[PDB]
C-alpha cells in the first residue's frame, strides 16, 4: 500500500503500510511528472508511515516514488501519481 | 458489564496536537458504553475506576527539532469542567541520521465520570510513528 | 470490594532513594484496604494479585553523573520477610545541554500478602521531575 | 475463574528472536486456564479480553550494531490463524561506552481466542539484560 | 507558585509549579539579599518543579529568582525571599 | 552464581546473578587453562547477566573470570572452569 489522501493547492499526506519485509531506512521521493529535472528526497524511517508535502505547485501532476532499505538489499520501488487542485 | 477499549494510531493532515485513532487492526470496543468520538478522544459513559493507558512511539533529530523535548500527555475533559492532565511524559531528541527511534508509555488509574472523554497529544506530531503496533490507546473499566 | 490506587510525586528534602507520593492532584484511593504510608509506600490489607505500576520522569546529564544509568525500582517489603525487588528499568544519561528528559514505565502482575508494602526508589532522587503527570505510582487489585 | 501471569526472563542458546521465560522468582500462574508453553509463550484456554503486558530493558551501542534500532514486537499465534503483531517499540541504540541501557514497556488490550499464544520476541536477543527484575512478561484476564 | 522549604543552616528545598505556561528551559538564580554581587545560577527543565540548594552561610537572608523561556519569549521573573537558620 | 551452561564444540553460555552487590561495569575474561598468555576480555552490565561465548577450540578445557566494579572498588573475583567438547 501507499496511499496519497488529502491532496490541496499546495500540499499533501503521504501514508504507506509495513507489508513489504523487515526494511529499515526508505526514500520518499517527489516531484513534478513530466517536467524532467527537480526532485526532493526525503530519509524516513520505514516503520514511521506517514509524510505530508507542503509547498507544491498548484493545478500540477506529482509523482511519488518509495524504495526501501536493508543493508544492500533494497525494496520494490512503489510508485504513485497525484495532481494538486487550484485556487 | 464489560467495559473496555483499545484504539490503533491513524495519521493526518490537521497540525493540530492531538492524535488521532481508528477502529482498525486489532482494535477492541466491548459495547456501547465505550465510543471513540471524532477519531480523536475515548468518552465514557459510566462513572467509575478506569486504567487507561497510551503508547507514542516517534523518530525524531535534535538537529532538525527546536531545543525542547517531545512531550506526550494524556489528558481528560469532563462534562461541566476545565480541561487536565493526568499522565505526561518527556524525551530528548535522538542525535541519531534521518531520525531516533523512542518509544513512551503512559498508564495509570484514574475516576472517570459519565460523558468524560480522554485523549492523548504530543509536541510535535509529524513525528509520530504510526506503522503497525507502535502507536496506540486504550482503556478498561475496574 | 474495589480495590486501587494512584498517587502523585512530590519533591523532598531526603537524600534516601525512596521515592515520596502524596495524595494531591487526580490522586485514587478507593477504601481504607489500600493506605499510602509515610509518603513512601502502598500498603495492603487483603491477600490476592494486584498489577503494581510505576512511572519516573527524570532529567539527567553524561558528564554531571558517574558512568552509571539511571536505575528505578519497583520494591516489595512483605511482613516477617526480607526486601524483594519485583521490577527494574535502566537508562543512560543523556548527552543533552543542562539535562536530556526520559521516562521509565514500570509495571506487572505480583502476589501481595496482608500488610504488604510497596515502593518505588531511584539511584538519584535529585534527578526526578515532579512536575504535573510526569511522575506518579499505583496498584489495582484483580 | 481468576486468569493473570508473569514469568520472569532467562537467558539461552537460542539465536532466534523469541524471548525465553520461567516460572522463576516472582512470577505468577493463577490457574491452568494460562500456561507458559516451551518457555516462549504463554497460552490461554478461556476466550475473551485480556491486559497483556511486556517488559524488555537491553544494553546497547551504535557503533557494534548496524544502523537499524532495538524493535520489541509482542505477537499472537491464534489456532488456525496467521501470526500476528499487537504492539512495538523501537529504540535507537545508544552512544554509551561499553553498552548504553534502556528499557522499553508495551501493554495493551486484545481479544485471545480459546488456544491462542502470545509471545515477545528482539531484533537482537544478545542484547536483552536479564538481572532480576529487568525483563519480564505477563497477562491478566479482564 | 513558588515555594521554599526545609531551610535549615546551610540548606533549602526550593520548589514550583507548571501553571506559566508551555515553556521549556528556566533559570534558578540566588545568592545573599542586599550583598551586591555574587549570584549562583541553575539551569533547570520547566517541568522538573524542584532544587535543593546547599553550601548557604548560616544566619543569612538569601534571596531566589526563577525565569522561565520558550525560544526568545521569556517569564514573569518569580521572586522569593528566605533566611536561614544557625547552630 | 556463575554458571556455565550449553557447552559444546566451539561455544558455551555463561550466565551469572545480581547477588555481588551494588555494581555496574564487568569484566568477563576467558582463555585456555593452563596455556599461559592468550585472554580474551569483554566490558558488560553487572544487571546484563549473560553472555554466549564462541570461537573456542574444541576439546579444550577453559577457565571463565568476573571481576566487577562500582566506581575505584572492585568485586571478589569470580571464577569457573569448563571444557569443550569434540566432533
Ligand atoms: C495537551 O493538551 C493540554 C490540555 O489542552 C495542553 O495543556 C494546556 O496548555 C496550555 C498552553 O500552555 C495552557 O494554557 C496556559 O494556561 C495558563 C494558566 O491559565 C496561563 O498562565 C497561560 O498563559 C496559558 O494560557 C493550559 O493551561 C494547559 N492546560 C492544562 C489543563 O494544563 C497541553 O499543552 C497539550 N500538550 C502538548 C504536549 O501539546
Ligand atoms: C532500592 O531498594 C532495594 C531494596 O532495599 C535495594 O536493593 C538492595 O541493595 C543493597 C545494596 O547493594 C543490597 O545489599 C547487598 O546484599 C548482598 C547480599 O546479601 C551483599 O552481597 C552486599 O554486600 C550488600 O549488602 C540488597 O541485597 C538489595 N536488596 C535486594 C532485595 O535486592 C536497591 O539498591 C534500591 N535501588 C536503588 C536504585 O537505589
Ligand atoms: C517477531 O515475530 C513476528 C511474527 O513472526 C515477525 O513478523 C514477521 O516478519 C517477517 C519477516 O519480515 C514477515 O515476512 C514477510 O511477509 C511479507 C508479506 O507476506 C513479505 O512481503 C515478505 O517477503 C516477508 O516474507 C512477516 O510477514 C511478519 N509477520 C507479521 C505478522 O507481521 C517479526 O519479524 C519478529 N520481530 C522481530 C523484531 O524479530
Amino acid at each position: 500500500a501507499i496511499e496519497v489522501k488529502d491532496v490541496t493547492d499546495t500540499t499533501a499526506l503521504i501514508t504507506w503500510s509495513d507489508d513489504f519485509g523487515e526494511y529499515v531506512w526508505c526514500e520518499l521521493t517527489y516531484g513534478i511528472k513530466d517536467v524532467p529535472g527537480d526532485r526532493t528526497t526525503i530519509d524516513l524511517w520505514y516503520h514511521h508511515a506517514h509524510y505530508s508535502i507542503g509547498n507544491l505547485k498548484p493545478d500540477t501532476e506529482y509523482e511519488v516514488s518509495l524504495i526501501c532499505r536493508r543493508g544492500d538489499m533494497s525494496s520494490n520501488p512503489a510508485k504513485e501519481t497525484f495532481t494538486t487542485g487550484l485556487v | 458489564p464489560q467495559i473496555a477499549a483499545h484504539v490503533i494510531s491513524e495519521a493526518s493532515s490537521k497540525t493540530t496536537s492531538v492524535l488521532q485513532w481508528a477502529e482498525k487492526g486489532y482494535y477492541t470496543m466491548s459495547n456501547n458504553l465505550v465510543t471513540l468520538e471524532n477519531g480523536k478522544q475515548l468518552t465514557v459513559k459510566r462513572q467509575g475506576l478506569y486504567y487507561i493507558y497510551a503508547q507514542v512511539t516517534f523518530c525524531s533529530n535534535r538537529e532538525a527539532s527546536s531545543q525542547a523535548p517531545f512531550i506526550a500527555s494524556l489528558c481528560l475533559k469532563s462534562p461541566g469542567r476545565f480541561e487536565r492532565i493526568l499522565l505526561r511524559a518527556a524525551n530528548t531528541h535522538s542525535s541519531a541520521k534521518p531520525c531516533g527511534q523512542q518509544s513512551i508509555h503512559l498508564g495509570g488509574v484514574f475516576e472517570l465520570q459519565p460523558g468524560a472523554s480522554v485523549f492523548v497529544n504530543v509536541t510535535d506530531p509529524s513525528q509520530v510513528s504510526h506503522g503497525t503496533g507502535f502507536t496506540s490507546f486504550g482503556l478498561l473499566k475496574l
